[PDB]
């Protein structure tokens, strides 16, 4: 028996972080890429599964 | 970058030249109508008179 694939699962930065909110968000930006970074590994994940 | 579909695209991935093939761009949260308070009926009625 044999692993093959992980059940593909996105997760939007910006909403978890923030939730629902605006003056929340604008704190996010000033971290940078963060959030446009980990969307983009979690599709290479979800890309290559 | 706001002017159609497409051109998010371009925006996500800073390139005028676009490749095929889906991209995710940005994220659709459904916008809240109102609002709704719900308390009980009034319970008591401090002795005013
Ligand atoms: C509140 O008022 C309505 C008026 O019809 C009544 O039907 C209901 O049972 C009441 N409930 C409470 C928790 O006050």
């Amino acid at each position: 028996i044999l692993p093959v694939s992980m059940t593909k699962t996105s997760v939007d930065c910006t909403m978890y972080i923030c939730g629902d909110s605006t003056e929340c968000s604008n704190l996010l930006l000033q971290y940078g890429s963060f959030c446009t970074q980990l969307n983009r590994a979690l599709t290479g994940i979800a890309v290559e599964q | 970058c706001a002017l159609d579909p497409l051109s998010e695209t371009k925006c996500t991935l800073k390139s005028f030249t676009v490749e095929k093939g889906i991209y995710q761009t940005s994220n659709f949260r459904v916008q809240p109508t109102e609002s709704i308070v719900r308390f009980p009926n009034i319970t008591n009625l401090c002795p005013f008179g």
